[PDB]
RNA sequence: CCGAUAGUGAACCAGUACCGUGAGGGAAAGGUGAAAAGCACCCCGGAAGGGGAGUGAAAUAGAACCUGAAACCGUGUGCUUACAAGUAGUCAGAGCCCGUUAAUGGGUGAUGGCGUGCCUUUUGUAGAAUGAACCGGCGAGUUACGAUUUGAUGCAAGGUUAA
RNA sequence: AACUUGGGAGUCAGAACAUGGGUGAUAAGGUCCGUGUUCGAAAGGGAAACAGCCCAGACCACCAGCUAAGGUCCCAAAAUA
RNA sequence: CAAUGGUAGGAGAGCGUUCUAAGGGCGUUGAAGCAUGAUCGUAAGGACAUGUGGAGCGCUUAGAAGUGAGAAUGCCGGUGU
């Protein structure tokens, strides 16, 4: 296959989900973390267990 | 925000001034401040299983043989480096603007001759790589290199 | 936006109509007169231009009232001053300045838009058989109610 | 003198010599479209069809099958971070009447 | 046809220069000069000189004699402002914008 | 590789400033308010594209009602009579028949008065 | 005691409608023909 | 990898203006043209400026000098407006001017209908809850290593190498 | 439709009406439960205006038609039936 | 033939910005920017013509990211009232 017409294997690649870029993406304002609490903070969350 | 010069003093008090609360003159929102999550020194290389590396050299070589771009020549026998002459060899062999020449082991004169012809790269039979076979529209392999490449890759 | 006629001032013709208020109840005459001068009886009615006719009411003192709102039915009106409320009963208007009674009952039945004012200005109410508008050749109108 | 026809989902009043705009049809440029759903033929001779006037058809040449001007549908709900922008263009036909029947 | 004359970075705030130019707009040259020389404002001497230059320009470059000239149009627009400060009370400093003006005047013979 | 957001913000803001062409005062030169007013405009338009259908419907009603009473018959009875007769003519068209062709309106009013 | 809001360009230009300088009270001088202020001495000639 | 709000704090006499008693803190500021050919003379003006003529491909390239946006300030005007109650639009529409990326066209809009900005935060906000004077630029889920799951691809009772 | 296994979550401040009860005073736009509905997260018509009431869920046109709650003298479409 | 209000949120398809690889192109007979326009697509957006502008820049496929701003009493610079 030519180097200027190549194609990747079907379904092998997928574009990743950028977060916090506009409302239309569906993850706009809160970046999918809800509103408040530890989950909504940077380095938040709780230790596993 | 740790590597930008200075920036250690709380620029003003926390309450009372009517200004937004700030903690360093080198915070990301500030002109002249630290960058959040940009480029960092890193490598980009990965690896694939060995057998898969071999099916990729063979696939490029088999693609080449399908498109009729594999010219096996017997030997080259250049005795001195001269570029006009390698250009001749290629034109009398009717090879496209882009060709990859494959010698048996290092052939110094064949290499010094095709270094300047724009569009030609010279490679040993063991140094065959996919990016090079796939750019090249045509190949020219020495019969000795052709028997070596059959032994190694299969 | 296909084909509905729109009246404009090159094709509006307004006529004059004398209505007599003798023996007519206030509301049941005022509502009809408001419909007249609004132009809602013109088959060529148009909401955004003043179609509709002129109306002269002439007796305007032979109005009758149902019930006993002779003494009730007090009109109020304010002067924008503190304590500036002034009121007057309907009978007192009917004997003193009866033209205003009808001229205020009808204008309350029209919108308050600018078209509303320019339409209410098409009304001339007089309190006695004679009207001073014989030059506009007013045809008599009979109350359909 | 004037006929009233029923096309698409609406009705139109027509007299031969006029250009009209109706929903999209399946006929091509320059063709002749004949309507068979006529409901009133008025003017000097009036025919009031009960549902339709039987027999009266209306024939018109077709031209300029096109798409209307782009209405841009936009809607939003305040404080809810929700909006939608769509664009729309109704298709239509320009018809010119050339004959009437009764 | 039209003579031009411009004064740049004049040291008068444009709101103040325009008050005097709102009088000589469209008047004759002689009447315009008589206004300026008699209006008792600060900008007036500096405009009487821009007018003078235009009129001289007209005579020396176009043979446009000054008896028939009219200030076709005359205006003034902002210039490169100079920023300064005034020491006010309680250690605070307020700003003072010393403005400037780009005065333009064109006089015409009304002809082509 | 850094990318600087030049020449993407300009066009996006300009094609809303231009789209607010002709709004009062400061609503046609500032992005931050032009955008709000354009949003509101789209919302209003979406409502009015529905309201129109009913405003013109009741316009035709008023015209038909005025026309009917010239023949001593009211709109309710008129429409009921055409329903009885089987006549199916829109209010738009009946309004136009009343304006243009008085004889024809009279004729179908009789055919509806006789459909009692 | 502070402006609760901006004064738009419309309001601004509206307020200053009456803010203007009047053309001087000038009349022509009888000895020299140059303009002078009325009731003042001509500064070009020096007359009356 | 960055191209002058970036990349050094510092592309330019920068750890310098500057600030502090002192430790210390700490900026802003690149671009005429190919060549300086950097505008001989004339005209107004005391000068700054300007307007011709000339240099140059270009001088709205004239030294604050490449391109030159927006806020903002002006000068003209085509259409409107001095009885009106306006989150300033939409929708319906006369009149008056204009004529295109020719398409069921552009500008303004008498008069009618409907209609209390946006964000955040909330049970609920036109809200007199919070946030933004306005324009522009910059400004927030990335990377390293490891686990888990899914898709893909080798080849499979085997698969795979690390230094 | 339901269930099982696995990947990803947000939610732990509710509100008003109707109805069964506690608490209060057969007080509250009160408070705590149960059971609907709606709002939350719902535009549209009615209730003058009026998140929670009544009717009804908006894919996008149309200057087509029929109706629900509410209505039909004028404001303001329809009976001065 | 059926479905298409929607917030926390899950899933999918995409539009754009810089750079790189290859292929194929455009450019003082005027590139990128800038301004205007009554143009095209379902949207993110894409062209075309005319002016200013005086040298670089598109298109196809694929790769990587300092990739998209309107709000943080955000920072810097201009300009208002
Ligand atoms: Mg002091
Ligand atoms: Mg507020
Ligand atoms: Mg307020
Ligand atoms: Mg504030």
């Amino acid at each position: 296959m030519k180097l200027h017409e190549l194609k990747p294997a079907e379904g092998s690649r997928k574009e990743r989900n950028r977060v916090g870029r506009g409302v239309a993406t569906g993850n706009g304002k809160t970046s999918g973390r809800g509103h408040k609490g530890q989950k909504a903070r940077s380095g938040g969350g709780v230790r596993p267990g | 925000r740790s590597a930008v010069s200075g920036g250690g003093r709380k620029p003003w008090k926390q309450k009372g001034t009517g200004r937004a609360r700030q903690g360093t003159i080198r915070a990301p929102q500030w002109r002249g401040g630290g960058i959040v999550f940009g480029p960092t020194p890193r490598s980009y290389a990965y690896k694939m299983p060995k057998k898969m590396r071999r099916l990729a050299l063979r696939s490029a070589l088999s693609f080449k043989a399908q498109e009729n771009g594999l010219t096996v020549v017997d030997a080259f026998n250049f005795e001195a480096p001269k570029t006009k002459e390698f250009k001749n060899v290629l034109s009398t062999l009717e090879q496209p603007k882009k060709v990859l020449v494959v010698t048996e082991n290092e052939d110094v004169n064949v290499e010094l001759s095709a270094r300047n012809i724009p569009g030609v790269q010279v490679t040993t039979a063991q140094g065959l790589n996919v990016l090079d076979i796939t750019n090249a529209d045509s190949l020219v392999i020495t019969e000795a290199a052709a028997k070596k490449v059959e032994e190694v890759l299969g | 936006m296909r084909q509905t006629f729109m009246a404009n001032e090159s094709n509006i013709e307004r006529k004059w109509y004398v209505i007599d208020a003798e023996g007519q109840t206030l509301g049941r005459l005022s509502s009809e007169v408001a419909s007249i001068l609004r132009g809602k009886n013109k088959v060529t009615y148009t909401p955004h231009v003043d179609t509709g006719d002129y109306v002269i009411v002439i007796n305007a003192s032979k109005i009758e009232f149902t019930g006993n709102k002779e003494t009730d039915k007090v009109y109020y009106r304010h002067s924008n001053h503190p304590g500036g409320i002034k009121s007057i009963t309907a009978g007192e208007l009917r004997r003193t300045n009866p033209e205003r009674l009808i001229e205020n009952s009808i204008k309350g039945m029209l919108p308050s838009t600018r078209l509303g004012e320019k339409q209410g200005k098409k009304l001339f109410v007089y309190g006695g058989a004679e009207h001073p508008h014989a030059a506009q050749q007013p045809e008599n109108y009979e109350l359909r109610g | 003198m004037f006929a009233i026809i029923e096309t698409g989902g609406k009705q139109i009043k027509v007299e031969e010599g006029q250009e009209i705009f109706v929903e999209k049809l399946d006929v091509n440029e320059g063709d002749t479209f004949t309507f068979d759903k006529v409901l009133f033929v008025g003017g000097d001779s009036v025919k009031v069809g009960a549902p339709t006037v039987e027999g009266a058809t209306v024939t018109a040449t077709v031209n300029k099958q096109g798409r209307g001007k782009k209405i841009t549908v936009f809607t939003y709900k305040r404080r809810k971070n929700s909006k939608r922008k769509k664009g729309h263009r109704q298709p239509y036909t320009k018809l010119t009447i050339d004959k009437i029947n009764a | 046809m039209e003579a031009k004359a411009v004064a740049r970075t004049i040291r008068i705030a444009p709101r103040k220069v325009r008050l005097v130019l709102d009088l000589i707009r469209g008047k004759n040259a002689a009447e315009a000069i008589a206004i300026l020389k008699l209006t008792n404002k600060a900008s007036s001497p500096v405009i009487e000189k821009v007018l003078m230059s235009a009129l001289a320009n007209a005579e020396h470059n176009y043979d446009m004699n000054t008896d028939e000239l009219v200030v076709k149009e005359a205006y003034a627009n902002e210039g490169p402002t100079l920023k300064r400060f005034r020491p006010r009370a309680q250690g605070r400093a307020s700003a003072i914008n010393k403005r400037t003006s780009h005065i333009t005047i064109v006089v015409s013979d009304g002809k082509e | 590789p850094r990318v600087k957001g030049g020449t993407v913000t300009r066009a996006r803001r300009k094609k809303t400033i231009k789209l607010a062409k002709g709004y009062f005062g400061s609503k046609h030169t500032l992005y931050k308010v032009a955008k709000q007013q354009v949003m509101k405009s789209g919302q209003y338009a979406f409502r009015d594209r529905r309201q129109r259908k009913r405003d013109f419907r009741k316009l035709w009603i008023t015209r038909i009602n005025a026309a009917a009473r010239q023949h001593e018959m009211s709109y309710s009875r008129l429409m009921n009579g055409l329903k009885k007769a089987g006549i199916d003519i829109n209010r738009k068209m009946l309004s136009e028949i009343a304006i243009s062709d008085e004889k024809a309106f009279a004729q179908l009013v009789t055919k509806a008065k006789d459909a009692l | 005691a502070v402006p609760k809001r901006r004064t738009s360009k419309t309001r601004k230009n509206k307020r200053r409608t009456h803010f203007k300088i009047s053309v001087p009270g000038m009349t022509e001088c009888p000895n020299c023909g140059e303009y002078k202020l009325s009731h003042r001495v001509c500064k070009n000639c020096g007359s009356y």
